[PDB]
RNA sequence: AUGGUGAA
RNA sequence: GUUCUUUGUAAAGUGCCUUCGAAGAGUCGAGUUGUUUGGGAAUGCAGCUCUAAGUGGGUGGUUCCAUCUAAAGCUAA
RNA sequence: GUUUGACCUCAAAUCAGGUAGGAGUACCCGCUGAACUUAAGCAUAUCAAUAAGCGGAGGAAAAGAAACCAACCGGGAUUGCCUUAGUAACGGCGAGUGAAGCGGCAAAAGCUCAAAUUUGAAAUCUGGUACCUUCGGUGCCCGAGUUGUAAUUUGGAGAGGG
């Protein structure tokens, strides 16, 4: 059978909440290529003829596991058919070990349709607006009971 | 001599398209051979398949969850040139327009509904209005005769004596 | 068949009980000023709001006159259930049917029961031609077929059976109807239940690949154009019924 | 062999992070970045190798429209006899009396009208029912016209030749 | 010894 | 030698103060089997078998001191 | 939800954009690789770590900026020559085999990545198309890329701030 590391996965958000997650994320999605460039055109257009930091999910893995370990995430989601297992099987424990808040989901494709890329593997936000602070501090409590209490045996299931 | 079905196979296209690129040349029924060859090289399959791709780049692009990417990709988008062969000369089109007219107005009548745009309901109301106003303008009818199934008029555009059905 | 959630009932909950709450205080308060109760309101007259195209509104004071109009349904609120008192008005005039249209005249009685209903509706002045191509070109007719059964109820196809139906008044072909429609005819009413509905045609009506965007911008369209103001004192909103 | 895991480690949460690298003014300000394209989109327009929206919102809907303003054929006399594959179009022939006020003989008789309603499709070469209506309101509506004319459209490409 | 040739 | 852009709240040169401030793993190495060997201290090379750590590791040193940081890569003379 | 969409894996195309076979072979970089022949002898010693055999490049190639050499009052990339030296060292210590620092000369350019979050804006690049001033310059589109393209930097440190 798998160690007791592996299928630390297979137990992962519920429909109901990985929903309300969704719905969530779906709110901060990040400015794509084209937003971006016609937005900038408008700019130097503006310019020619004469706001605060833009809150965006992270989901780039070198800078949502630069994030963890500093405490300035708030949530993280872990992508579970990562073809390279190694490089999630730390980010878990290490999560825990740094007492942040994390939600697994099924899909490396779906978790990436929340940023416009093909995949991404994992997702996290740090900043907030107040009308989504509630909300998200909502789900990141109800994420707790969701997974955590529920699965504090999970080092059985070899 | 081949076939529908060998035509098919070899210029890889649908069956509407298929029809669609016929109609375009004319190619009656068994095929003509030696025409299919000819249509082996034709700019609307080649916007044909191209709406094709971009249909499935814009189901892509709405699964995906992106409305703006979804309104630029469809944002982002003729038989001009195809009248230039299959009509020689202007009395040969004259001497067609006649099923062209019958159509229009038989469109201009049908009331809007899911399976037929109302743009199009639309467009041909006002390409028959046009035409109307063109007839009086010119006064080149002759002849008017009323039918069960509408009025059969009739025009002698440069002695065409097209014969238009009113319905 | 389809298994019911709890967020989706809670929802239609919701949304039943704001709109009686309105719908209760927008009764009283039109029976308040039918009984003249102009001590304490928040307007002692009405308004007619009218959106035209960039977007511009235009508001003018009701005026006691009446006027041919036309009703169709808008399909919503999206999640509210019809209260009976809402539901009763709305089987009445025989516009429950999604998408579906009538023709009716503004009196001074009328004016209130559409405010109730304002919402659940869009309404206008359609022009003449407008007018004259629907009635040419689409409205149904209930008649008792050849012998037995009376389900046909397709379209105006001859004249001789608008003769035999009614024979009396004068109406003899849809051009009758027609000018009884636009002019404040005496026939209005009888012609009016002749023709029950106006099945006017509906949206994109399918989902497709690009028709998911259309429908999509339609959707968010609407918004922008219609607005569920919930007021009670609302002033009822007029648009270009003609764009269709 | 087979023993379940142990938190030793991550039971104790972290308090504090494991780095004190000063945060960067970027992450207080706007990045150079933004500015620098913002310059670069500035000079492509002023250098008139790029056009701003505004300009644009014209070409896309004050211009492009202009279409159809050319002579298609221009001066042409020839027809297409280099090549005698244009079969004719066949278009259909002169009305045959099936007017709405037709000469009595040819009023159909009950006899006659059930005879032709006897026969089918595709074999009611006389497709039309005679009938003599002094009064234009007396007119029935026709509803096979659509059909008819669809048949047609679909016999025009649609027979062998 | 290494690299090759053809065959009662 | 004669000129056009010189642009943009951009790059980067230096004196002083404050806070942070990483390093190449089936890898070194122990044993074994063949090879290289002028090679007394393998000096190396290939398979087999287990596999090490960062106030550490390699090579030497007379009690202990002297010098670098392999297991990534590029470069005319 | 009996449909539909995201992807991931691999195929299909006389589709577009691309490269390799071979020849030559004195020298270069590696693999395999013997015998005649010798001290009185063939397993080390020696022909020979050679010829032949095999694979891959250039006008030169390899190597080249130390987990180096040394023990002195220390030198500071690789490479070639003289010297060190027929010395240290190896071998029926004999026959024979056979190194290197330091010194002098020729020429001396040193560099680029992984290992820290840009996160207040994948800002990176290929390909297609449309133009020009064509070993290339630009508007637009797609794709590659977040399992990482963009500021420095290989310890002589370096970076965030004043």
């Amino acid at each position: 059978k798998v160690p007791p590391t592996i299928a630390q996965f297979q137990y992962t958000l519920d429909r109901n909440t990985a929903a309300e997650t969704f719905k969530l994320f779906n709110k901060y999605r990040p400015e794509t290529a084209a937003e971006k460039k016609e937005r900038l055109t408008k700019e130097a257009a503006a310019v020619a003829e004469g706001s605060p930091k833009p809150y965006a999910v992270k989901y780039g893995l070198n800078h949502v596991v630069a994030l963890i370990e500093n405490k300035k995430a708030k949530l993280v989601l872990i992508a579970n058919d990562v073809d390279p297992i190694e490089l999630v099987v730390f980010l878990p424990a290490l999560c825990k070990k740094m007492g942040v808040p994390y939600a697994i989901v099924k899909g490396k494709a779906r978790l990436g349709t929340l940023v416009n890329q093909k995949t991404s593997a994992v997702a996290a936000l740090t900043e907030v607006r107040a009308e989504d602070e509630a909300a998200l501090a909502k789900l990141v409590s109800t994420i707790d009971a969701n997974f955590a209490d529920k699965y504090d045996e999970v080092k059985k299931h070899w | 001599f081949i076939t529908r079905s060998q035509a098919v196979r070899k210029l890889q296209v649908s069956l509407a398209d298929f029809r669609r690129l016929c109609i375009f040349k004319g190619i009656y029924p068994f095929y003509y051979a030696k025409d299919i060859q000819y249509l082996m090289h034709e700019p609307v399959l080649a916007k044909f398949r191209e709406h094709k791709t971009f249909a499935r780049k814009l189901t892509r692009a709405l699964g995906r969850g992106e409305v703006s990417s979804a309104k630029r990709l469809e944002e982002n988008r003729t038989l001009d040139h195809i009248i230039k062969e299959r009509y020689p000369s202007f009395p040969d089109a004259i001497r067609d327009i006649d099923d062209a007219l019958n159509m229009l107005f038989l469109f201009s009548n049908l009331p809007s509904t899911n399976q037929v745009s109302s743009k199009i309901i639309n467009d041909a109301q006002k390409i028959c209005n046009q035409w109307l106003a063109y007839v009086a303008k010119e006064r080149l009818v002759r002849k008017v005769f009323v039918s069960i199934k509408g009025v059969y008029y009739q025009a002698n555009i440069k002695g065409e004596e097209v014969r238009w059905l009113v319905p | 068949n389809k298994f019911v959630r709890a967020e989706s009932i809670v929802a239609k909950t919701l949304a039943t009980s704001r709109e009686k709450e309105r719908i209760k205080r927008v009764s009283i308060l039109e029976d308040k000023k039918a009984k003249n109760e102009t001590q304490h309101i928040a307007s002692g007259k009405d308004f007619i709001l009218k959106i035209t195209e960039g977007l511009i509104r235009e508001k003018t004071t009701y005026d006691g006159k009446p006027a041919l109009l036309f009703i169709v349904r808008v399909r919503g609120p999206l999640a509210v259930n019809i209260p009976n008192k809402a539901f009763k008005i709305l089987s009445l005039l025989r516009l429950v049917e999604t998408n579906t249209g009538v023709f009716v005249k503004l009196t001074k009685n009328v004016y209130p029961l559409l405010k109730v209903i304002a919402p659940y509706v869009v309404i206008g002045k359609p022009s003449l031609s407008s007018i004259r191509s629907l009635i040419q070109k689409r409205g149904r007719i209930i008649y008792k077929g050849e012998n037995e059964a009376e389900p046909h109820e397709i379209v105006l196809n001859d004249n001789n059976i608008v003769e035999e139906q009614l024979g009396d008044h004068g109406i003899i072909c849809v051009e009758d109807i027609i000018h009884e429609i636009a002019t404040m005819g005496e026939s209005f009413s009888v012609c009016n239940f002749f023709l029950q509905p106006f099945k006017l045609n509906r949206e994109v009506s399918g989902f497709g690949s690009l028709n998911r965007l259309r429908k999509i911008k339609q959707r968010e369209a609407e918004s922008r154009t219609r607005q569920f103001s919930n007021a009670a004192t609302a002033p009822v909103i007029e648009v270009d019924i003609d764009s269709l | 062999p087979y023993e379940p895991l142990i938190d030793w480690f991550t039971r104790h949460e972290e308090v504090m992070p494991l780095t004190a690298v000063p945060e960067p003014k970027r992450r207080f300000v706007p990045s150079k970045n933004e500015a620098k394209r913002v310059m670069k989109i500035v000079r492509a327009i002023r250098e008139g190798r790029i056009i701003p929206p505004k300009k644009l919102k014209e070409m896309k809907e004050k211009e492009k429209i202009e279409n159809y303003q050319y002579d298609l054929w221009g001066d042409s006399t020839e027809t297409n006899d280099h090549v005698m594959h244009l079969r004719a179009p066949k278009l259909p022939p002169p009305t045959n009396e099936e007017s709405y006020n037709p000469p009595e003989e040819y009023l159909l008789s009950p006899e006659e009208k059930e005879a032709w309603e006897n026969t089918e499709y595709s074999e009611r070469e006389r497709n039309f029912i005679p009938q003599k209506y002094s009064a234009l309101r007396k007119v029935p509506g026709y509803g096979e016209s659509i059909r008819e004319r669809f048949e047609r459209s679909l016999d025009l490409y649609l027979a062998p030749r």
